[PDB]
């Protein structure tokens, strides 16, 4: 009987594959700090990869990537595409952006902002970090910071109607320890329920899609879609008799498109391939789509949570691709070939 | 050269301590009148640690045989390896110590152990290297348990820096012979918890349950359990006597078994036994190894945790297929193992079988559920003490009730020692 | 690659490859601890005497 | 010519040490009765040879080898071994009783009491000196002896030889072939007194040499017969530039030189390759960019870790056999084009490369096949701190219960000195991650 261990008690996701394991009956919990597992549901810092892989007689699996926290995190992914060869500098579906700290790029940010500033094009910035300022004056986006970074604003972002109102499209794929990269069928758009005003960017329940700023400060929550969410049935449907056209080929091609070429990137730096221990991990890609229906890269989460609709299957999905490849017992995903 | 001398006293230890020798003799290719006859070098290689070499090429146990009564000891020198013990190593009493531990330690046995002491010196002066001592004994006699404790004392005074291990028979009602054990084996035990640095809990009425139950013995005698007590002597002493790795003299056992100098007792297991021609695969062997049935003490290991584990596996068989089978055990069960002693089972193989055996597995685990066992003798003490029922037996030698009051107490530390570290985590 | 100071011989030879460039106890205080835990010894010894004369 | 003195202590640096010299014996052409027919200076000479044999006038090589270990049974096998003509009775020292696998008892009850003899055997050796270099000490980390009295004798020996360099070749324990429980103190104790005296180690976690046994040459249970010829080939290319004519690693000051630029962190990690079994007839000969590839592969490595997930501080690449530079730079390009490695900022990004045109040297009957070319590469990285992490943890999982400290307080050390040693190792384990983590 296969074992395993759990150290992330607030994992939603992994929450579901543990009671998905127990249920098989051919897996057994340990405490968590059992050393004799088959199976380990790692807490989110401090993992002790350099532990994992010396027991005897033990194949010994982890749910993260050792290393991907170069992808996962805002200013590692954008120094990742900066110096990444593979990437690029003229990378076409990354905002332009740039590291603050409050080695540093704040002469060049400023540089490029001049530009704009004279040919008068839009000059709107967004400053984030791992609390955001949208500001069109850059004074204020140092002021505000005083490790930050400043990525252009998408001002012409794709509307949905009714509402005239923003969103964001996640995407959850899944690689195994064979590093293959598992594109999950069911996506989710988060959508703004307040239309968009580029006109004062201080109100930002209108530029900001995330699920928990719309129950918030949203006056207008749940208002088209249950929980400002809409899933692809219907966000293909919508695509077909508004923009005639589909999700696949408008959007889908260009999403598969930058998951490889993110994942492919880092492949070498974090593969377990010839590895004393195996790994696999879930990630969360957050997309934009502007009005030429061009697909932009926002970030990547490490540890995403999936909609309270698809839990079962993607969850079922981590068991059957993930798991039982590597423990076998007694499709929901695209694979994206390389 | 690193030499045991070893020891048995009463009528328990004299008759198992027998067995012992006649097991072992015939492992090593050792005759009834000392002269080796085998055909494997491994016999002779590692001879010296419980056999003298004498004249005419001549095997001599390092052995000493003790009693207050000549009776078993003549059987033992009309026993089948009789003439193999040197003469002088034979010292006992007329008197007898009428299953009462104070003749054994106070009365009766303090006249008779200076003259046991004389010839562990002769012995221990002709070591080269004298690793520590080896003990068989009852603790529910008189001799074996009142004068062996004594001699243990006796013998950590002028020996301080060997190590000391015995072979403890613990009594049961099912297989009694007075009313007065529980007194007796609680007085021991206490001399055992100071006194010595491992100490095998042979439980007669493990032995007794798995010659009825398992053999299929209906009425099993002491003989019957004897069998079981040498293929387990034997077992547990392979690495002492064969070349190997692991445990491969007194101290260093000591060092991977006893992580607490007081948790130093335990359970003792073998495999396989057959109520006998069939061939017994090395999952087997595991299997019932680690099976409470198999265990000498009495025990249930589920009650309890593991804080050590030494296992010996003996015959040609496939290392892999053992390392393998190890590790599945450990890892299908690794909740009965004790987390903060990283890796605490090690096993050994070694190619000589016993005899009549293609091959064996003998268990040796210090578990907690070992205090299930002094749980029980405590609660037969207090039944008969709390009344001071037999106690006339005791004060009669000039012992007092407050001598039993602390034994008591301490017997009760020593389960509640256990205890704690039951629950640590 | 810059290959430097590179030197051969009969048996074989050697260099360096750059691809980039950067960006006690006295013996008497030993003596000392060694005798300070002999002497932990000699008291632990002491005591299981005096213990086993009681 | 300069000369060094090899140490043995307990059973893995004895039995590890008898496999080296008789590596040494077939690398150099010197016959198991000491005679060198190739050697046409008789009782002398100042060779590159010479720096490890030292020569009588009948013409005898004699190692300059010291063995120490607290029972017999071990270093008696090298008494009636092969090479026994080799040694002479003054180098071999053997007790009675051995240290029981306890740290304390190799090294304050029975090292007090046998350290003035080996010291006096060591001074033998270094009167034919003319100009020592220093010592290379084989031992384990966990046993009695190679924990507790290589402390003590290196101790001893920062006291008699003050300006003498000392490299280690430590074995890390393994639970697989392990034999005793508390083999993390005894790895961690000798660690912490042994740090601030040696000046380069070189760490062989057994677990590694076993896979790799298990793995590349179709072993099913690796003895330590078949990890010790396998280990004395790594020695053996490690130490090579001390034996023969070069220029890179020609004396022990330069090891440190090289690969050691913060003294504390002096555990140079060691990747060799190829490991191909003799049991088959051909074996498509690897390239030098095929071999020079599996320098990065975690899978040949001395110690399981992974080096993408630290930073380098120096690296070396020893070659031994059909080897030219100019396949070695070519291989190197190819690997930064593929390979995570990554350099500390102050410090180059370069490798220093040796090569030997004498191809390895394989036991004759052993289990390693003759190759037409091998490299073992001297990375100092940080990511071997994951061994220390590994060790640390399981010291502080027994500690915490206080286990089995009874039998060190037992032998005369005071319980503090467990703190004392872990708090040093977690002083050591803060340096690797300063040095290699942002
Ligand atoms: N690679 C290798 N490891 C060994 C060898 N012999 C012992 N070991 C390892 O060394 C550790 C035990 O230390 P030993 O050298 O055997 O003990 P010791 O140095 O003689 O000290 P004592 O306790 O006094 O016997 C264990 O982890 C073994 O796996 C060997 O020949 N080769
Ligand atoms: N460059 C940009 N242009 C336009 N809108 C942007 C943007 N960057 C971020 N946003 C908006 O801000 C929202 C939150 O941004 P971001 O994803 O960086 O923060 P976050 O990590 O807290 C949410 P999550 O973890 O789910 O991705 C996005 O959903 C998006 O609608
Ligand atoms: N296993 C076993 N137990 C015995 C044997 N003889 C006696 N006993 C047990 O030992 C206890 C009696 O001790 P005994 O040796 O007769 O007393 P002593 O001669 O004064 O030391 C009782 O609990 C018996 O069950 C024997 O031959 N084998
Ligand atoms: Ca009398
Ligand atoms: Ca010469
Ligand atoms: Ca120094
Ligand atoms: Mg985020
Ligand atoms: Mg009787
Ligand atoms: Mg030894």
């Amino acid at each position: 009987m296969y074992t395993f261990v759990v150290r992330d008690e607030n994992s939603s996701v992994y929450a579901e594959v543990s009671r998905l394991l127990l249920a098989t009956g051919q897996w057994k919990r340990l405490r968590k700090d059992n050393p004799r597992f088959n199976l380990m549901l790692g807490e989110r810092n401090r993992l002790p990869f350099g532990r994992l892989g010396h027991e005897p007689g033990l194949v010994q699996l982890v749910n993260y990537y050792r290393g991907a926290d170069k992808l996962c995190r805002k200013a590692s992914l954008v120094k990742l595409i900066k110096t990444s060869p593979e990437l690029s500098e003229s990378c076409t579906w990354f905002p332009e952006s740039y590291v603050i700290y409050p080695t540093d790029e704040r002469e060049v940010f400023l540089a490029a902002y001049n530009r704009r500033r004279e040919g008068r094009e839009g000059n709107v910035w967004i400053a984030k970090s791992s609390g955001i300022l949208i500001s069109s004056e850059a004074s204020e986006l140092l002021d505000f910071i005083d490790v930050h970074v400043i990525q252009k604003y998408l001002e012409k972002p794709l509307l949905l109607e009714p509402g005239h109102r923003k969103f964001d499209i996640r995407s959850w794929v899944l690689v195994d320890h064979l590093y293959n990269i598992y594109l999950y069928r069911e996506g989710v758009l988060r959508t703004s329920s307040e239309p968009y005003n580029s006109a004062n960017f201080q109100d930002k329940t209108c530029h900001l899609t995330n699920h928990c700023i719309q129950k918030e400060y949203s006056k207008n929550y749940g208002r088209y879609e249950e929980g400002n969410e809409m899933f692809f049935e219907e966000f293909n449907q919508y695509l077909m008799d508004a923009l005639n056209t589909t999700l696949e080929n408008s959007i889908l091609l260009q999403i598969k498109h930058i998951i490889r070429s993110c994942l492919m990137c880092i492949e070498p730096a974090i593969s377990t391939k010839h590895l004393h221990y195996q790994s696999f991990q879930l990630f969360g890609f957050d997309f934009m789509v502007d009005e030429e229906l061009k697909v932009w890269l926002i970030e990547v989460n490490g540890a995403p949570a999936c909609a309270q609709k698809l839990y079962a299957e993607l969850c079922q999905g981590i068991v059957d691709v993930a798991i039982s490849s590597v423990f076998p017992l007694a499709s929901i995903f695209i694979k994206l070939h390389h | 050269m690193r030499e045991i001398v070893h020891i048995q006293a009463g009528q328990c230890g004299n008759q198992i301590g027998a067995k012992f020798w006649e097991v072992i003799s015939d492992e090593h290719g050792i005759d009834p009148t000392g002269s080796y006859h085998g055909d494997s070098d491994l016999q002779l290689e590692r001879i010296n640690v419980y056999y003298n070499e004498a004249t005419g090429n001549k095997y001599v146990p390092r052995a000493i045989l003790v009693d207050l009564e000549p009776g078993t000891m003549d059987s033992v020198r009309s026993g089948p390896f009789g003439q193999i013990f040197r003469p002088d190593n034979f010292v006992f009493g007329q008197s007898g110590a009428g299953n009462n531990w104070a003749k054994g330690h106070y009365t009766e046995g303090a006249e008779l152990v200076d003259s046991v002491l004389d010839v562990v010196r002769k012995e221990s002066e002709s070591c080269d290297c004298l690793q520590g001592f080896q003990l068989t004994h009852s603790l529910g006699g008189g001799t074996g348990s009142g004068m062996g404790t004594l001699l243990i004392s006796k013998i950590r005074e002028e020996y301080p820096d060997r190590i000391m291990n015995t072979f403890s028979v613990m009594p049961s009602p099912k297989v009694s012979d007075t009313v007065v054990e529980p007194y007796n084996a609680t007085l021991s035990v206490h001399q055992l918890v100071e006194n010595t640095d491992e100490t095998y809990c042979i439980d007669n009425e493990a032995l007794y349950d798995i010659c009825f139950r398992t053999l299929k013995l209906t009425t099993p005698t002491y003989g019957d359990l004897n069998h079981l007590v040498s293929a387990t002597m034997s077992g547990v002493t392979t690495c002492l006597r064969f070349p190997g790795q692991l445990n491969a003299d007194l101290r260093k056992l000591a060092v991977n078994m006893v992580p607490f100098p007081r948790l130093h007792f335990f359970m003792p297991g073998f495999a396989p036994l057959t109520s006998q021609y069939r061939a017994l695969t090395v999952p087997e062997l595991t299997q019932q190894m680690f099976d409470s049935k198999n265990m000498m003490a009495a025990c249930d290991p589920r009650h309890g945790r593991y804080l050590t584990v030494a296992a010996i596996f003996r015959g040609r068989m496939s290392m892999k297929e053992v390392d393998e089978q190890m590790l599945n055990v450990q890892n299908k069960n690794s909740s009965y193992f004790v987390e903060w002693i990283p890796n605490n089972v090690k096993t050994a193989v070694c190619d000589i079988p016993p005899r009549g055996l293609k091959m064996s597995a003998t268990f040796i685990g210090n578990s907690t559920a070992i205090q299930e066992l002094f749980k029980r003798i405590s609660e037969q003490f207090t039944a008969m003490f709390r009344r001071k029922a037999f106690l006339h037996w005791y004060t009669g030698e000039g012992m007092d009730e407050m001598e039993f009051t602390e034994a008591e107490s301490n017997m009760n530390d020593l389960v509640s020692e256990y205890q704690q570290y039951q629950d640590a985590t | 690659m810059e290959v430097i100071e590179l030197n051969k011989c009969t048996s074989g030879q050697s260099f360096e490859v750059i691809l980039k460039p950067p960006s006690d106890p006295s013996l008497e205080e030993i003596q000392k601890k060694l005798e300070a835990a002999e002497e932990r010894r000699k008291y632990q010894e002491a005591e299981l005497l005096k213990h086993l004369a009681e | 010519m300069r000369e060094c003195i090899s140490i043995h202590v307990g059973q893995a640096g004895v039995q590890i040490g008898n496999a080296c010299w008789e590596l040494y014996c077939l690398e150099h052409g010197i016959q198991p009765d000491g005679q060198m027919p190739s050697d046409k200076t008789i009782g002398g000479g100042d060779d590159s040879f010479n720096t490890f044999f030292s020569e009588t006038g009948a013409g005898k090589h004699v190692p300059r080898a010291v063995f120490v270990d607290l029972e017999p049974t071990v270093i008696d096998e090298v008494r009636t071994g092969t090479y026994r003509q080799l040694f002479h009775p003054e180098q071999l020292i053997t007790g009675k009783e051995d240290a029981a696998n306890n740290y304390a008892r190799g090294h304050y009850t029975i090292g007090k009491e046998i350290i003035d003899l080996v010291l006096d055997r060591i001074r033998k050796l270094a009167d034919q000196c003319t100009g020592l270099q220093g010592f290379l000490v084989f031992h384990s980390f966990g046993g009695g002896t190679g924990s507790g009295f290589t402390s003590l004798l290196m101790e001893r020996l920062s006291v008699d030889y003050g300006k003498k360099s000392k490299l280690e070749f430590s074995i890390y324990p393994a639970p697989q072939v392990s034999t005793a429980v508390v083999e993390p103190y005894n790895s961690i104790l000798t660690t912490h007194t042994t740090l601030e005296h040696s000046d380069c180690a070189f760490m062989v976690d057994n677990e590694a040499i076993y896979d790799i046994c298990r793995r590349n040459l179709d072993i099913e249970r690796p003895t330590y017969t078949n990890l010790n010829r396998l280990i004395s080939q790594i020695v053996s290319s490690i130490t090579a530039s001390l034996r023969f004519d070069g220029a890179l690693n020609v004396d022990l000051t330069e090891f440190q030189t090289n690969l050691v630029p913060y003294p504390r962190i002096h555990f140079p990690l060691a990747t060799y390759a190829p490991v191909i079994s003799a049991e088959k007839a051909y074996h498509e000969q690897l390239s030098v960019a095929e071999i020079t590839n599996a320098c990065f592969e975690p899978a040949n490595q001395m110690v399981k870790c992974d080096p993408r997930h630290g930073k380098y501080m120096a690296c070396c690449l020893l070659y031994r056999g059909d080897v030219v530079p100019k396949d070695v730079n070519a291989a190197i390009a190819t690997i930064k084009t593929k390979r995570s490695i990554q350099f500390v900022d102050w410090c180059p990004t370069g490798f220093k490369v040796g090569i030997n045109y004498q191809p390895p040297t394989v036991v004759p009957g052993g289990d390693l096949a003759k190759v037409q070319r091998a490299v073992c590469m001297l990375s100092n990285t940080t990511a071997i701190a994951e061994a220390w992490a590994r060790l640390d943890h399981k010291f502080d999982l027994m500690y915490a219960k206080r286990a089995f400290v009874h039998w060190y307080v037992g032998e005369g050390m005071e319980e503090g000195e467990f703190s004392e040693a872990r708090e040093d190792m977690a002083a050591l384990e803060k340096d690797y991650e300063e040095v290699g983590v942002d």
